[PDB]
């Protein structure tokens, strides 16, 4: 939960909105005047939920950034809906949910090397080798 | 005396753009005359046509009283045919559209009839339109009591625009504004939603359901549409909260790129309702190089003239 | 090139009932003249007096643009003195009263001054009142940013009227309406609260706080006051949502027992803002035997005349 | 509990559930009206537990929930402190209740004092001591 300001956000940055970490996909600026100070509207996609989240705030407003904590691991079981992963560093074999994405739900096999990120207390698979 | 069935003889009839087709050249008559409103009509019809071409966010902002006239079917037609894709209006619009969509018949009346006679006969007068008691408040109360429990079970805290789609979902009247907006996923932004029969009946049922409204989500929607659009336009009929709210949110994109205002209010009393386009420059809710036009006149006369011009 | 400090020379000055003591007999002058507005002024003045003696629920309903004038200080005084004990108003009243209570200075301008010039100089024009950019949007944004966290921590879902008291609690301006309402525990009912700079800033801060508005609680308060009162009166200035909301809730007690309407709108366009008291007898919103008066004129002229007559 | 009545049947002194809390109706006001719908009543009531003023406007034919009353008669054994121990005259049973923290009650307390407590919806409240 590191901190920055809304004006510092750009496309590709990460930010917490409604409690969920999100990846910024659009930033629109608005000039000063009747509403108040200069403002930015950020459009972001929830990393877990996938939902579109927007935030309109003054450029100096403080926002929370999640920390990515990227890891690389491997799968032992298949278990159907749940998957048992082995982190390359530190063992710590754990259970997570299959990626419901198209490109990741295929290429799944026993002893397949994957890359999973750990953000705010919840892990997510991104790629598979 | 005069009995009820004498007064409630001829229902108000909704019109559509098809009724105006044979008068699509009428602006040429006023262009030739060029008396004091003809410039506003000629420029307004041109600004409307350019807005349909170059503006991807097109506002239809209007006051409630229009929806008791035959103009209700016109606004549903304009939404159905894609001319406008966001609506900013008042709680009175919801009352009238809901009442007339669920069996409530409005009747042609007169300004010159005894109003005390109506209260005895259980008839509301709005302009020279007669609204029988059982056609307005009975219908809206029944509809909300019937459909809110299912809606509230699905979503206990709901944006007002989604709530209006849910009631638009259950409408079968093809002249209905709420039905047209829901069929096209056109948001209906009503900041003053708690004002009126619909809002009062929402509150009554909220005593019995775990149900709440979150107008911060209606604010988020109109804010997001204004920020993410390229150009914006508006046909703004009347004044009040629905005019100010439309103009207010467009300030975040340096104002409406196109705007046509139809009003009767004047400027000398300092009201927002009678504020000219040479008033929103100070509030920077109009672009420095923008096409705006104001027509002073009765909407039931000016609007059919402008809308017919859309078929020229 | 004209300079900013030339335009922002004379601040707008709030008045109070004190300033009208010299003129407390002026209604007699218009009584003698018996001009066209004179009967409404004479009868409205008597209804106001009878309202204070006889009505235990006394509404003050007004549109926002007056709070940019010196009348803001008058409405605060009428509340502090107990002439009215419930207010129905709009989101712009909150903006203007918050802006001017926390150092925002409004200046005397003119209807002529070129509006493109003002946009350059960062000035809004309202009527002929000049509102510098830093006096309106900057002040309201800073004030909401500063105080909403503590308010939201105390109550995460709050009625609109309790929110306005919390801001009235923090104001030191003795000409402020929100401060006056807090001191007297007079509720300020604003159904369209999300419309304006204050409401937009509420929404912005709601993104970062567990904070929501429950307008159904504002509805419960005004409903409870109308049902539980013996007689009700109202001074209604302007039209729009604040006039309709006042009239709407009094329908549950057969209507307003006393009422004085000050407006510029006319009736030929069928709007609520221009509807006479002969209208709304069909809406069963006035008593069968009730004393109502309507005056057509600028509120900055009519209201000081009516208020001065309270001291006769 | 949750016996059902209509709003129009409620009169001053009746009990009704509002926002989940049983309440005693203290005021009822009617509106004939018709521009908003059917004839309606507004009931003002006081929560038996919280003491807060709860209000409900609804059509006279609207269905509301009534708490079922259970007027038991008991007697106190111990005092210890925060709570007190009471014995019901019928259905021999020892239980604990709070001090009514109002002043007219909770300053009538003494060992072996007969009291009358009502049981509604799953909670109890002391009323009289004599
Ligand atoms: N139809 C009704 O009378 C009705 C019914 C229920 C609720 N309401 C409530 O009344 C309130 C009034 O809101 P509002 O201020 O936006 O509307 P309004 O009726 O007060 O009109 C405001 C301005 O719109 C302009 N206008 C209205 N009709 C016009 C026309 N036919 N042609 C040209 N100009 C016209 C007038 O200049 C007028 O000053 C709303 O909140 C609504 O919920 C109204
Ligand atoms: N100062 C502003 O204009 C301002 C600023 C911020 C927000 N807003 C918002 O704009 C919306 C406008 O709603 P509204 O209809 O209540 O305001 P409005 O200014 O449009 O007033 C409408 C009616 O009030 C009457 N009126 C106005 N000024 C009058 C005067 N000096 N004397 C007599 N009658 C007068 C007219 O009949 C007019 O038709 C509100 O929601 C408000 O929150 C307004």
């Amino acid at each position: 939960i590191t901190y920055t300001t809304v004006g510092e956000l750009k496309v590709g940055s990460y930010v917490v909105i409604d409690g969920e970490p999100c990846r910024v996909v659009e930033v629109t600026k608005a000039k000063t005047g009747k509403h108040g100070s200069a403002k930015a509207n950020v459009v972001a996609i929830g990393v877990f939920s996938g939902a579109k989240k927007t935030l309109m705030a003054p450029v100096d407003q403080q926002v929370e950034v999640p920390i990515i904590e990227k890891h690389i691991g491997q799968i032992i079981a298949d278990m159907g809906n749940k998957i048992q992963v082995m982190d390359l560093e530190s063992y710590e074999t754990f259970e997570i949910e299959k990626p419901t994405e198209d490109e990741l739900a295929s290429k799944i096999k026993p002893n397949a090397e994957l890359e999973y990120w750990e953000i705010m207390g919840r892990r997510k698979i991104v790629r598979v080798k | 005396m005069i009995n009820r069935e004498d007064l409630l003889k001829n229902p108000v009839e909704d019109i559509a753009l098809r009724d105006l087709e044979k008068y699509s050249d009428i602006v040429n008559v006023f262009d030739k005359i060029y008396g004091f409103s003809s410039e506003g009509i000629v420029r307004g019809s041109k600004i409307l046509k350019e807005m349909i071409k170059d503006a991807d966010l097109r506002f239809l902002s209007f006051t409630a009283n229009l929806v008791s006239t035959g103009l209700r079917g016109l606004f549903a037609d304009l939404v159905k045919r894609g001319y406008f894709n966001i609506i900013v209006t008042t709680g009175g619009t919801i009352d009238h559209d809901l009442a007339r969509s669920f069996g409530g018949v409005y009747y042609k009346g007169s300004f010159d009839i005894d109003d005390a006679m109506l209260k005895d006969l259980e008839i509301h007068r709005l302009g020279n339109v007669l609204v029988p008691f059982e056609s307005y408040g009975k219908v809206i109360e029944e509809i909300v009591r019937k459909f809110l429990p299912e809606i509230a079970k699905d979503k206990k805290e709901i944006p007002a625009y989604e709530l209006l789609w849910e009631f638009g979902k259950r409408i079968s009247d093809s002249n209905s504004i709420l039905r047209a907006a829901y069929e096209k996923k056109v948001p209906v932004i009503v900041p003053g939603i708690v004002d009126g029969s619909f809002g009062t009946n929402l509150f009554i049922q909220s005593q019995f359901l775990n149900f709440k409204i979150n107008l911060f989500e209606d604010m988020r929607l109109i804010k997001d549409l204004v920020f993410s659009c390229k150009k914006s336009g508006a046909l703004i009929i009347g004044g009040g909260i629905s005019k100010h709210h439309t103009i207010w949110w467009n300030q975040f994109k340096d104002g409406l790129d196109y705007a046509v205002y139809v009003t009767t209010a004047q400027e000398y009393d300092g009201s927002l309702s009678g504020a000219k386009p040479r008033e929103a420059i100070s509030w920077n809710k109009i672009r420095p190089n923008a096409k705006h036009a104001t027509i002073y006149g009765d909407a039931t006369i000016i609007v059919p003239i402008l809308a017919a011009s859309l078929l020229s």
